[PDB]
């Protein structure tokens, strides 16, 4: 459930709420990182349920000494309240059977709460991609039926392509066809509950593979960019790229620890 | 606990792999083997039935292994072909040692643990293949045995293997009479189960192929029927048919 | 084998040797084939006498063996030799 | 590394795409164009050139030894595309071969032959599980007993083929239109007009004028069956004349 | 008079029924000059090219050989069926000659072949 | 090219084997080593980084006898290194036990070279992450300095600069006109160049390791001896301030 | 940052992060489902229980 | 489309018993240049679509029709390298053939010498399939040979076929000319319309490779000989 | 999955747990041969708090049934060392639950000590290992669902120095060394500085912690990054700091017998295994 | 974070350049416990702390002795010392059948560093986790080397390896100035109290749990255990 920082809901009347998913190469949550870095969003609650394994650790987003040391757990509500944005960064991973538990439990608070759209950043195994896959753009999206608030003819005007509908069971000719994105987590769990619940949720996403996946989550904040408009659009400025999303300071280390001695 | 390889077993004791591997044989040409009196035979659906596919080797699925013994294959092509040569390779190598013809189940035995080998070491694919064979020994007399993909065989009265071979084996068991079965009564067993079974088209002598193995004169004699002698059947069974029904 | 090449009796100390020898051998089986490939699950407490009086040694899945003076192996290994600590003094009876 | 088989229909050597493409043989042939070196070779009446750029991006290292047309046998001689280590040990290879032939069959090994044997080499790579192709392309010349000039194209799928002329690396789609408008006019060059095809061929798919130190040329002759790498000033003569015309 | 009767230590086990007749009295010297000599003959030409390649030039080349013959040699089928060697004789040199081990005694019907697991698990090393 | 880079023999979606080039930066882990090749001989020097100071000195040291003619000065992982200096020992001794004479440099370079591609090219093997020079000296062949890299790239050059500071070393060696210099004032400039691309804060406390194979040695090669390295030291100290 | 699976125990000849292989400490938990075995060495004997 | 790695191994049957990574092998098959071959009464066609289609290939070189003995021959559509491996192994079969029994290798005992060398490549795993589906035309007995082994090792006699890009329009075409008492001359002015049906443009004889198999036996028409077929 | 024969397709690991599918194609139809297993997997894997003589079914949580303001955790073999011997060396504790709880690495459950003297006093000694799946379960039955926030929560654990993200070498770190995490109502600084930004607490101890910060309860969580992580002398030593704090202030009398009782701990060893020198 | 493809084989190059099951088995050397070995101009000692559970067990064996003038001491997988224990062994002898003469520690020591460098390279291994301090005695004199599971070995003049070993290597790098003229009894009490330096205030060397072996210019390589150890430990002062 989601439980506040200050004994007072913040009132997300018509927010659209970004979140991520714990999917193959972590790059929506990586994503996530890169949006509430860039956009400088401040912490309204958490998410406490009994899903994720629980972690904790100080801010991720410390810029200054005074807030670098605020305490942070596994799931964490921020917000942007001039631009109308919540966010959810997950940190963690979930527990065993309890995926779809934590479905339910965001998707009531979403109707809840009122926010007005869910846009789920999330990935996909790109080992799984077929033949056409390989020689198109790694990126793809899901809207579900409700999420047509002229939004539909936006992302049409912006040539992407949609996540292919493979057949639900296999071996069978008919090949009835609804949406799999293998390695997306709660991607999947996600979108049936909301086309079951009428929530206006879209899916981006990205055929990543593991490693360093941070030009991956560059990537997909960029194409959120291209619909969203949450930042300048692209290639307009002096090549002031690579200077566009703040990279969060915790994004050190990334590989582990330093190079022990008497090796090289 | 899962299905990627032979040589890993679910935690309830199954080999899933060994079991798509018999998967594959249900799709199949459907293969009817009736063992009677005085002889044997194997009723196979000729499943190549296309136009420009040219007058083959005398049979399609029936082979001849010994003086003694034919074998009719159902599965993957490529397979059934290594593994008859391999079963006509055994039954030389023993009557070399023996100077005496294999006996039926000697040679079903010995394919049986080369299959049985390909489900054991991992690495290996196994044969999509189920056999049927049928023969003639002076210790059993007249046989028909069954072999699945798991390298696992058996000796029966009468038996189906391939496409629709349910059907088939509940139409068999409800008409196979014990001990009062000949060689003609057989074929008309033969005949009406491969026709109720082959129901995706009418069952004419192009597309079946009936060996009849029987002994004369002290020989072994494997003999693949005419086209004109299935023809022959097959009207026997439609005025059968006609008979039964008004 | 030792018997038969030395005409003398193993003492225990080299017997666990031996059995080390043969049990630290897993991993690295695309070299030596018919090598185990994994530990053995199996502990045992070698007890024997010898030129060095009685000996007491412990192998675990390891290949490596320990001498001793009081060991438990097995489910309650722990228990037992939380015992024997007290229990256990340098010159006791065999039958105590 | 260890081993196994990476899933993915691009990721292993040995696995077929829904379309039965193998993509790692391709992603081999994009590794031909690592180094960002053109060449072409050009056969003539009684004559084969190989062309190719010379690239020394470095005051520090010795330019003698930057070279990418090799010897295999006294007759043979191959200009190598691709990655550099793979080039050289596929012309070590290509010399066993030849010098094993020659012990078999008494006679030296033809140029068709060479390229059948390291294609063959090269198929068998992408078959099997533990290795990978090698991301180069031979392209050898050679004057045989009765045939002619020939230049042949081994690459990383094990396909060959015998050319009247051929490129391989970055330019090669451009040198390929080039050397086929060339070719449909006329053919039978002399032996200058063959150097002028291929170096005219290099510095126009590049529109770069050349110098005797920026490109590589090695020849065989009907007259001087042995494979020849031509002098900086003898390059230089080719220039000139060239320019002057 | 051979010696080497590991004979220190001369506890090795046999399967009695398995090794048939054995007589290590004469398995000192060969039945016939011949007899090594082709027994050994594709032992012994890998031996000569991989010495010229070492001699020639370097551990590279043997090396990469031995590792293309290992790695061909490797996707076969399971001893008690014969295989073809397509790739292993492409390697080798084999693929446009035909010796007398091609058109002798042909290995693809044996007269005489063991045991499927027997032999599955002597090319194991397991005996 | 993440997913095509845990093998030595996968393809990246653009032909590079990305293995071999995660081994080259390996190389890039490790301090530098410098070899200048000069009218009468070449000149390695190796910046040495002191781990402790209980280490005997001489121990872990990274410039190798191959022959008696062939000197190695390597960067890397040490024990690859090692490896490869024994792989290049037996080279230059098997050449010579069979055709009775020393080694060519560019030969013996080959050979080590097309060991190192090998290991780029199977899943069992990985790559080398180490990268080695070689320098010789003969009277009937001039002075010669080749550098191999995990690759198995072998070129020949004048100078050449492997390790952490290669580039800023490389830059410092151009102005350097060693094709008209002898192994005396080689040396103090080698001295110097290590000097200046130490990077005195992160690393700490190195040592020279210099060494020359020339006409001063009569073709053979040797450790700079001490009275020389405290020159060209001293000389290396006061041009740095 | 992310909390992230880590798994250094399902196969022998894997180090952990640690200097620790799992798979033989694994193989010391096989021994824990054995029965107790008890054995004292003194200087009349070594007794076996 | 990665069925639950069902897609990506060859020695796996995915649950229904296929095997989806020996028909991805006919996949590359079928997206080969056309074959086609034609059992006359008297005769075998064989004709194929050249690779090598520009003005820059040596055509004493290399070829896709090949002869394995004086009386068999064979065109392919799939991977050309994978060809010439099988072809030399085919002449090796065939020479050994020749060596123990003093006579010509059938047709048939051909294909299945060579079906079987394709079947092991399907079986093991570290290994990869053909991408070549070959046709065999024979003449053993005075009686023509139409064969054709696909990648899994499954041989099939045809009395026409075709193989390659727009193959089962190549077949549609070849049921509806096809008859038995067709004469070797006819058959190739039917081959070569039927590759007509499926070509990329212009069809010249430099662009198209016929080889026909008689009573003579095999061979491979010269491109004079195609140049007057295709005026006609 | 790493390759057991040759050219075996093997699937690359995946750090977000993706691999499982999360039980995906779930099977509506989910035998009951199935459901049984499941379901009795579930109740091996339980947690449960159960009372000295009743020894079951304590039915509440048990911060909710006793009053508290002070409540000291101590998880793992060093913290537990180190609480024992220096905190309860002094007046008598009282036990009033273990947590039984099944696992494939669990042992000393945590014992809960009540202070006689100041009954609102408590300690929780985990040796326990608490699996992914029983944290929430074990924060249920301890803390509840009523979090009063009078409470002053003080983790203890022990962490590999290895576990430590640094720019350096985690050899030459001077293990072992005590960092800090506190939560947001922790008026009072840290004695140790704050664990960093890359590095991350994942277990029990962040249970509680994430737990305390959710429901605004003061809490600090000491760790000591250690390069030996058996039992001790120098690692529970490494935890002395903290007795000069005002949650450990009055419970800290004897501090000289404490390095005695913690010798002799040390004495008893639970026996190591010969996999090492 | 980015590590988990990079970091579970020997094979794979992380895009760092680093192989890390080789830091692994570094470790593996760090969960040994601490020996130390230092030599003066005729002497090479070797100094060791064992441990037993502290009750009931006799200690680990940690001093090995390879031939009259090599012994080394372990720290890490027991498993792995064993194995190259036997492979000195075997050398050591072959060097006496073939040679007639001891084989040099060095030489040794290099052959150590090519057999467990195999191991870091190839599939289906893993390093060796044992890192071994040899003390020899040849013609060049006291010899210390340090080897490592990397397969490097270094030429010391004084060494601590193990668990908390830096504290031995402060105390012998402020004291390596005099090892030279020592003579064999402070050379032993210069081990010692390093190895107690490695070790809590509160505890203290014992014949118990302090192994000791000399090789030097008179002796062949000896092992001093549990009683005699008394003579070096009867003379070491206080903390």
């Amino acid at each position: 459930m989601f439980v506040p920082c200050g004994e007072s809901a913040p009132d997300l009347a018509g927010f659209t709420l970004l979140m991520p998913a714990v999917s193959v190469g972590n790059v929506g949550q990586l994503a996530m990182d890169l949006i509430i870095s860039t956009l400088n969003m401040s912490k309204i609650g958490y998410f406490y349920t009994d899903c994720l394994v629980p972690m904790v650790g100080n801010n991720p987003y410390a810029t200054t000494e005074g807030n670098s040391t605020e305490l942070s757990i596994n799931a964490e509500v921020y917000s942007l309240p001039s631009r109308k944005l919540v966010a959810l960064q997950l940190r963690s991973i979930f527990i065993k059977y309890k995926s779809k538990p934590f479905c339910e439990k965001l998707l009531s608070w979403v109707k809840s709460s009122g926010c007005a759209r869910v846009i789920v950043l999330s990935s996909s195994h790109s080992y799984q991609r077929n033949d056409l896959q390989l020689r198109s753009t790694p990126f793809r999206y899901l809207l579900t039926p409700s999420m047509q608030k002229s939004v539909q003819n936006k992302i049409k005007s912006l040539n992407w392509e949609e996540m292919e509908k493979s057949r639900c069971i296999p071996e069978i000719d008919d090949s009835e066809f609804c949406i799999r994105i293998p390695g997306g987590g709660i991607t999947k769990t996600l979108y049936d509950e909301s086309c079951s619940k009428e929530i206006q949720m879209a899916v981006l996403l990205k055929f990543v593979s593991e490693g360093d996946n941070i030009p991956d989550a560059l990537g997909l904040v960029e194409y959120l960019n291209e619909w969203l408009q949450i930042l300048k659009p692209l290639s307009d400025d002096p090549t002031v790229s690579a200077s566009r999303w703040k990279i969060p300071s915790s994004w050190r280390l990334l590989f582990g620890s330093g190079l022990p001695p008497a090796l090289f | 606990r899962y299905d990627s390889r032979t040589t890993i077993f679910s935690p309830e004791g199954r080999l899933y792999q060994v079991e798509y591997a018999m998967e594959a044989i249900g799709h199949a040409g459907t293969c009817l083997g009736i063992l009677a009196n005085d002889g044997v035979l194997l009723a196979a659906e000729r499943r190549n039935i296309h136009k420009l596919l040219d007058e083959v080797f005398f049979s399609e699925k029936i082979y001849k292994l010994n003086e003694d013994m034919a074998c009719s294959v159902a599965g993957i092509t490529s397979d059934a072909n290594v593994l008859t040569n391999e079963l006509r390779l055994i039954a030389q190598r023993y009557l070399l040692q023996y100077q005496e013809p294999i006996p039926c189940e000697q040679l079903v035995t010995a394919l049986c643990d080369i299959k049985q080998a390909y489900t054991q070491f991992g690495g290996k694919r196994p044969f999509g293949v189920s056999l049927l064979y049928i023969g003639w020994d002076k210790h059993y007399g007249f046989q028909l045995y069954q072999s699945d993909p798991s390298g696992n065989y058996g000796g029966w009265k009468a038996t189906c293997i391939g496409n629709n071979s349910a059907a088939a084996v509940s139409m068999l068991k409800q008409d196979y009479k014990e001990g009062e079965m000949t060689l003609k009564s057989a074929l008309a067993l033969a005949i009406k189960v491969l026709n109720k079974t082959m129901d995706v088209s009418k069952l004419s002598a192009e597309k079946v192929e009936i060996a009849t193995l029987t002994r004369e004169n002290g020989k072994t004699v494997i003999r693949v029927l005419k086209q004109k002698e299935v023809e022959q059947l097959i009207k026997k069974h439609e005025e059968e048919e006609a008979k039964a029904e008004r | 084998n030792h018997w038969f090449t030395y005409n003398e009796t193993m003492t225990v100390e080299s017997v666990t040797q031996a059995v080390s020898n043969l049990a630290l051998q897993f991993g690295e089986e695309d070299a030596d084939p018919g090598a185990m490939s994994r530990p053995f699950g199996v502990a045992l407490l070698f007890g024997g006498v010898d030129e060095k009086g009685p000996q007491l040694f412990h192998m675990d899945p390891s290949g490596t063996f320990v001498q001793c003076d009081a060991r438990a192996i097995g489910s309650a290994s722990e228990g037992a030799q939380s015992s024997l600590q007290e229990v256990y003094h340098k010159s006791m009876t065999l039958k105590e | 590394m260890s081993r196994g088989s990476s899933a993915g229909f691009d990721r292993h050597i040995t696995i077929f795409s829904p379309e039965g493409r193998l993509y790692q043989v391709e992603y081999a042939f994009k590794a031909i164009n690592q180094g960002g070196l053109t060449s072409v070779a050009v056969r003539g009446k009684d004559c084969a050139v190989i062309v190719t750029q010379k690239k020394v991006p470095d005051k520090l290292l010795d330019s003698s030894t930057v070279t990418h047309l090799f010897k295999i046998t006294e007759n043979i001689g191959c200009v190598m595309t691709g990655m550099t280590a793979d080039s050289r040990s596929q012309v070590q290879r290509a010399r066993y071969e030849a010098a094993n032939w020659k012990y078999k069959y008494g006679y030296e090994i033809p140029v068709d032959m060479l390229c059948k044997r390291i294609a063959d080499i090269s198929q068998v790579y992408t078959q099997n599980a533990e290795m990978r192709p090698l991301g180069c392309c031979m392209i050898l010349i050679g004057i045989d007993e009765e045939q002619g000039p020939q230049v042949y194209k081994c690459d990383p799928a094990g396909y060959y083929c015998g050319f009247k002329a051929t490129a391989a690396g970055v330019k090669q789609t451009e040198s390929t239109s080039f050397l086929e408008k060339k070719v449909k006019k006329k053919f039978d060059w002399t032996f200058e007009q063959t150097v002028e095809t291929a170096i005219t061929c290099l510095s126009t798919v590049l529109s770069i004028d050349f110098k005797p130190s920026e490109i590589e040329v090695g020849v065989v002759t009907v007259e001087n069956p042995k494979f020849r790498i031509l002098t900086e000033a003898e390059i230089d003569a080719h220039l000139v004349a060239l320019a002057e015309r | 008079p051979v010696t080497e009767l590991s004979a220190s230590g001369p506890f090795e086990s046999h399967d009695l029924l398995r090794k048939g007749f054995s007589c290590v009295k004469n398995e000192l010297l060969p039945s016939h000059p011949l007899e090594l000599s082709e027994k050994n003959f594709q032992l012994n030409q890998d031996k000569m090219n991989f010495s010229t390649l070492r001699n020639i030039q370097g551990l590279f080349a043997p090396l990469k050989l031995q590792m293309e013959f290992k790695a061909v040699q490797q996707v076969q089928r399971l001893p008690f069926l014969s295989s073809s060697n397509l790739s292993l004789d492409v390697l080798r040199g084999n693929d446009e000659t035909i010796g007398f081990e091609d058109i002798l005694n042909d290995p693809s019907q044996s007269e005489v072949m063991g045991e499927p697991h027997l032999m599955v698990e002597y090319k194991l090393g397991l005996l | 090219g993440t997913g095509y880079d845990l093998s030595a023999s996968t393809f990246s979606p653009d032909g590079r084997v990305f293995q071999v080039e995660y081994a080259m930066k390996a190389v890039e882990n490790s301090s530098t080593a410098i070899g200048i090749r000069c009218k009468d001989g070449v000149v390695f020097g190796v910046e040495k980084l002191v781990l402790s100071k209980l280490y005997e000195e001489g121990s872990n040291k990274r410039l190798f006898n191959v022959d008696r003619h062939v000197g190695m000065a390597v960067a890397g992982l040490l024990a690859d290194a090692r490896s490869l200096a024994d792989i290049a020992r037996e080279e230059a001794s098997n050449f010579r036990s069979n055709f009775g004479y020393n080694i060519p440099l560019k030969h013996l370079a080959d050979r080590v070279a097309m060991y190192v591609h090998a290991y780029t090219l199977y899943s069992a093997v990985r790559p080398f992450g180490c990268s080695f020079m070689l320098g010789s000296y003969s009277v009937n062949d001039g002075a010669q300095l080749y550098m191999i890299d995990p690759s198995g790239v072998s070129y020949g050059y004048w100078g050449c600069a492997i390790g952490k500071a290669r580039q800023a070393a490389k830059t410092e060696i151009e102005k350097l006109q060693m094709k008209e210099m002898t192994c005396r004032d080689i040396v103090k400039e080698v001295a110097k160049i290590i000097y200046i691309v130490h990077d005195e804060v992160k690393d700490k406390a190195f040592e020279l390791e210099l060494s020359w194979v020339g006409e001063l040695t009569n073709g053979r090669h040797e450790i700079v001896p001490k009275d020389i390295r405290e020159e060209a030291e001293k000389y290396a100290k006061e041009s740095l301030k | 940052m992310f909390l992230t699976r880590s798994e250094y125990d399902r196969g022998v000849n894997t180090f952990s992060p640690e200097g620790r292989l799992f798979q033989v400490e694994y193989a010391i938990e096989a021994i824990k489902l054995g029965s107790t075995a008890i054995g004292i060495q003194t200087s009349e004997g070594v007794c076996l229980a | 489309m990665a069925e639950r790695g069902y897609s990506f191994s060859l020695t796996t049957f995915s649950p229904s018993g296929k095997l989806v990574q020996i028909e991805y092998a006919l996949a590359a098959v079928a997206g080969g240049a056309p074959s086609v071959g034609i059992k006359a009464a008297n005769g075998v066609v064989l004709a194929t679509e050249k690779k090598q289609k520009s003005i820059l290939y040596d055509e004493r070189s290399v070829h896709k029709v090949e002869p394995i003995t004086k009386h068999i021959g064979l065109v392919y559509s799939g991977m050309g390298p994978d060809y010439r491996v099988l072809v030399h192994r085919a002449r090796k079969l065939a020479q050994q053939y020749y060596l123990v029994y003093q006579e010509p290798i059938p047709t048939a005992q051909l294909v299945q010498r060579v079906a079987s060398v394709m079947q092991e490549y399907t079986q093991s795993g570290g290994v990869r399939p053909f991408g070549v589906s070959l046709l065999i035309c024979g003449w053993n007995e005075g009686r023509p040979y139409l064969f054709q082994s696909d990648p899994s090792g499954a041989y099939f006699a045809w009395k026409a076929t075709a193989m390659g890009k727009n193959y089962v329009n190549g077949k549609t075409f070849l049921e509806k000319r096809y008859n038995e008492d067709l004469e070797l001359e006819d058959a190739i002015h039917t081959a070569i319309l039927t590759l007509k049906e499926s070509f990329e443009g212009q069809m010249t004889e430099d662009n198209i490779e016929v080889g026909i198999c008689n009573e003579a036996g095999f061979r491979r028409l010269t491109p004079t000989e195609v140049k007057d077929y295709l005026a006609a | 999955m790493a390759a057991t024969f040759f050219g075996e397709v093997v699937k690359a690991p995946c750090r977000a747990g993706t691999e499982d599918e999360e039980e995906e194609e779930e099977g509506r139809r989910e035998t009951p041969e199935d459901r049984e297993v499941r379901l009795q997997l579930a109740r091996k894997r339980e947690v449960r708090l159960l009372r000295r003589q009743t020894k079951t079914s304590l039915e509440v949580s048990l911060l909710e049934k006793y009053p508290c303001s002070k409540f000291i955790i101590a998880i793992g073999n060093n913290a537990v060392a180190f609480l024992s011997s220096f905190v309860m060396n002094s007046g008598v504790w009282e036990e009033v639950g273990c947590a039984k709880l099944w696992n494939e690495w669990c042992e000393a459950f945590c014992v809960f000590y009540h202070l006689k003297s100041n009954p609102s006093v408590f300690l929780c000694q985990c040796s326990c290992y608490v699996a992914e799946d029983q944290q929430y379960q074990w924060l249920e039955k301890v803390f509840g669902s009523c979090p009063r926030k009078n409470m002053q929560i003080t983790i203890l654990t022990c962490r590999h120095v290895t576990d430590y993200k640094t720019s350096e070498s985690t050899g030459s770190l001077p293990s072992p060394f005590l960092r800090a995490l506190k939560t947001q109502n922790f008026k009072d600084s840290a004695c140790c500085p704050l664990l960093e930004q890359p590095n991350i607490v994942h277990d029990l101890p962040a249970a509680v912690l994430s737990y305390c910060q959710v429901w605004k309860i003061p809490a600090i969580l000491y760790l000591c990054y250690t390069d030996v992580m058996k039992l001790d002398l120098i690692t529970v030593e490494a935890f002395k700091p903290i007795l000069s704090t005002r949650s450990l202030k009055g419970l800290v009398k004897n501090i000289p017998q404490s390095t005695e009782i913690l010798k002799k701990l040390m004495t008893t060893n639970e026996i190591q295994s010969n996999i090492y020198t | 974070m980015f590590r988990n493809q990079y970091d579970n084989d020997v094979t794979v190059w992380s895009p760092q350049g680093r192989i890390h099951q080789i830091e692994y088995a570094m470790e593996a050397v760090k969960q040994g416990s601490a020996t130390v070995g230092l030599k003066s101009k005729t002497h090479a000692v070797l100094v060791a702390l064992k441990r037993a559970q502290s009750e009931l067990a006799a200690h680990q064996k940690k001093i090995l002795h390879v031939d009259n003038h090599i012994g080394i001491s372990i720290a890490g997988l027991t498993a792995d010392a064993r194995l190259l224990c036997n492979f000195m062994r075997q050398e050591c002898l072959d060097s006496r059948f073939v040679f007639d003469r001891p084989l040099p520690v060095s030489r040794l020591v290099s052959l150590i560093g090519s057999k467990t460098q195999i191991p870091t390279q190839r599939y289906g291994r893993r390093p060796y986790g044992v890192g071994l301090l040899i003390a020899g005695y040849d013609d060049m004199g006291p010899h210390i080397f340090q080897t490592c599971p990397s397969a490097n070995y270094f030429d010391c003049r004084a060494m601590s390896i193990g668990a908390r070993s830096q504290s031995a290597r402060t105390y012998l790098e402020r004291h390596m100035s005099e090892f030279m003229e020592c003579n064999l009894n402070e050379l032993v009490k210069h081990g010692l109290r390093a190895l107690r330096e490695t070790l809590p205030a509160e505890q203290d060397l014992t014949t118990k749990n302090v192994s000791i072996g000399i090789v030097g210019k008179d002796l062949e390589f000896t092992i001093y255990d549990d009683d005699d150890v008394s003579p070096f430990l009867e003379g070491l002062e206080e903390r």
